[PDB]
């Protein structure tokens, strides 16, 4: 089983540097190459460069030569990519992948790694402010989770007893913080008669909040 | 930097449909084109390499062909487990470049968005801020526009939007638009409105509330 | 285990053509180049041409341009060598050989020797 | 073209002795583009040395490659009966791929003693 385990999500400040890890297992590390691909959330892939661990020889995309540096440690079967002078444009998911090799590098990648999410920001760990959202047969309620950093948060409704008719929207960046929203739809008889509560947790700040949706 | 023009970018499909994805290169290649599958929140998986060759484990319904400038990737009969984004890639010369991608979705009957507007909560107003939230839930197709109006005056700045992916159950889409003001300006106006423009209706779906 | 299995011996008349096959197994066929070599009775090893099993590009010897045709079949992991308008001097053993694996050196040219050889295909041009 | 001239054409030696084969190029060739091969009668050639001095997989230590430029040398430390065969050198640079005429390493015939 080919496997490329990538380090945890990196959080760096602008102008700082980061070094991503890519530990390989399930095959002979020195028999293949390791490329790195950039993927900004919601769009295509971008090739960064290549390294051949057995010899250390590396190829680069001209766009990343000064910013990225590819190394590898055959003793630990780990590939590294160091980024310098980080900017908001560098925030993305970074994959490592194993490259096919024969009589020469083939430059297509048959095994991809976990994926490391890099966030370039100066924000500090901030807990969310959870705000209820209140206004026929159905009733739609909401839960506004605003001003937290970093990702992620978890959201449930009545401790999970409300699972159908629920969907949470992706977080957006608002004032260098994250803002999220969750929607729950229940029959109009259950509420306002029977309480509806949104359970929000922000593991990074070690905060839990339960906000009851009150009618106006 | 060779350009791989991949079409279509978005493709609705029904189970057992024949999917055909095209990928045109900006210059003449031999056959160094590979194809990848990426499911939401997952890593890409190689499917085809050198235009025609399947990778280990790939089912037979996935095929690829082409040479020179035109390359095609076909699914004989799409399955539910095949719903994902598909990329072509050229492994001919450096820098190696991928296509724009092709996202599949489950075809579905049209559905109008259930619109719901929520005024700022009492809790939030204790912080000098006010967020008006608008939900546009369970509509198809995905294409939709949301417009805000304060006392009938269109509002642009301060509006952040967010879209869900296609729901696994009802195969619908949902959106949330959030107008965020200061408590000061929020109290300078009376009515607040979000208008949803969707192909299911020639006139927008309007929801409003009065701060008083 | 890397193996190149060639087709059986051939006996042709002058003017005919012959096509030799080279079934490859034990490695990614499309990731390597392949050489074709012949050796006439009591003569040197003679290079004839190589083919990129991936894209199919070929380079032929100038002593054989026009007569030799090297092709590939990725679906079958088989290379082919066709020699037309045969004459007595073409009586020889024809070999297919895969090149070596790319070490991380200057260029793949550092490993375009004949790493793995086939066992040979005898072609005899009589009468 | 790049012509390779091996010498001697025939080398008659006994087991236990040292054999020294020479491959001379008409032009200067990079060491990384020089290969040696061994061919026993009836068999197919076998890779022996690549890159002028790198042994192929499963090649005894008594085989050693050397040289550079226009003069390359294959040396067999101590001859074993399995080592008597034909030996070809090859230049596999970008230009073309050419073999030498080959050295015939024979078993020396002796007078009774
Ligand atoms: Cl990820
Ligand atoms: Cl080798």
């Amino acid at each position: 089983q080919v496997q490329l385990q990538q380090s945890g999500a990196e959080l760096a400040r602008p102008g700082a540097s980061v070094k991503l890890s890519c530990k390989a297992s399930g095959y002979t590390f020195t028999s293949y190459g390791i490329t790195w691909v950039k993927q900004r959330t919601g769009q295509g892939l971008e090739w960064i460069g290549e390294i051949y661990p057995r010899s250390g020889k590396n190829w680069y995309n001209e766009r990343f030569k000064g910013k990225a540096t590819l190394t590898a440690d055959t003793s630990s079967s780990t590939a590294y990519m160091e980024f310098r002078s980080l900017t908001s444009e560098d925030s993305a998911v970074y994959f490592c992948a194993r490259t096919e090799y024969g009589s020469s590098p083939q430059w297509y990648f048959d095994a991809w790694g976990t994926g490391t999410t890099v966030t370039v920001s100066s924000a500090k760990t901030t807990p969310p402010s959870v705000y209820p959202l209140a206004p026929n047969s159905m009733v739609t309620l909401g839960c506004l989770v605003k001003g937290y950093f970093p990702e992620p948060v978890t959201v449930t409704w009545n401790s999970g007893s409300l699972s159908s008719g629920v969907h949470t929207f992706p977080a957006v960046l608002q004032s260098d913080l994250y803002t999220l929203s969750s929607s729950v739809t229940v029959p109009s008889s259950p509420r306002p008669s029977e309480t509806v509560t949104c359970n929000v947790a922000h593991p990074a700040s070690s905060t839990k909040v339960d906000k009851k949706i009150v009618p106006r | 930097s060779i350009v791989m023009t991949q079409t279509p970018k978005f493709l609705p499909v029904t189970a057992d449909d024949r999917v055909t994805i095209t990928c045109k290169a900006s210059q003449i290649l031999n056959n160094e084109v590979a194809w990848y599958q990426q499911k939401p929140g997952q890593s890409p998986k190689l499917l085809i390499f050198y235009a025609s060759n399947r990778y280990t484990g790939v089912p037979d319904r996935f095929t690829g062909s082409g040479s020179g400038t035109d390359f095609t990737f076909t699914i004989s009969s799409v399955q539910v487990e095949d719903l994902a984004v598909y990329f072509c890639q050229q492994h001919y010369s450096s820098p190696y470049t991928f296509g724009g991608g092709t996202k599949l979705e489950v075809k579905r009957a049209d559905a109008a968005p259930t619109v719901s507007i929520f005024p700022p909560s009492s809790e939030q107003l204790t912080s000098g801020g006010a967020s008006v939230v608008c939900f546009l839930n369970n509509f198809y197709p995905k294409d939709i526009n949301v417009k805000w109006k304060i006392d009938g005056s269109e509002r642009q700045n301060g509006v952040l939007n967010s879209w869900t992916d296609q729901d696994s159950k009802d195969s619908t889409y949902s959106m949330s638009s959030t107008l965020t003001l200061t408590k000061d300006e929020y109290e300078r106006h009376n009515s607040y409105t979000c208008e949803a423009t969707h192909k299911t209706s020639t006139s927008p779906i309007v929801k409003s509330f009065n701060r008083n | 285990q890397v193996q190149l299995v060639q087709s059986g011996a051939e006996v042709k008349k002058p003017g005919a053509s012959v096509k030799v096959s080279c079934k490859a197994s034990g490695y990614t066929f499309t990731s390597y180049a392949m050489h074709w070599v012949r050796q006439a009775p009591g003569q040197r090893l003679e290079w004839m041409g190589w083919i990129n099993a991936g894209n199919g590009n070929t380079k032929y010897s100038q002593k054989f341009q026009g007569r030799v045709t090297i092709t590939r079949d990725t679906s079958a992991s088989t290379a082919y060598m066709e020699l037309s308008s045969l004459r007595s001097e073409d009586t020889a053993v024809y070999y297919c050989a895969r090149v070596g694996p790319y070490c991380g050196g200057d260029s793949p040219q550092d490993n375009y020797y004949m790493d793995v050889w086939g066992k040979g295909t005898t072609v005899t041009v009589s009468s | 073209e790049i012509v390779l001239t091996q010498s001697p054409g025939t080398l008659s030696l006994s087991p236990g002795e040292r054999a020294t084969l020479s491959c001379r190029a008409s032009q200067s060739v990079s060491s990384s583009y020089l290969a040696w091969y061994q061919q026993k009668p009836g068999q197919a050639p076998r890779l022996l040395i690549y890159g002028a001095s790198s042994r192929a997989t499963g090649i005894p230590d008594r085989f050693s490659g050397s040289g550079s430029g226009t003069d390359f040398t294959l040396t067999i430390s101590r001859l074993e009966p399995e080592d008597f065969a034909v030996y070809y050198c090859q230049q596999y640079g970008s230009s073309s791929y050419t073999f030498g005429q080959g050295t015939k390493l024979e078993i020396k015939r002796l007078v009774p003693r």
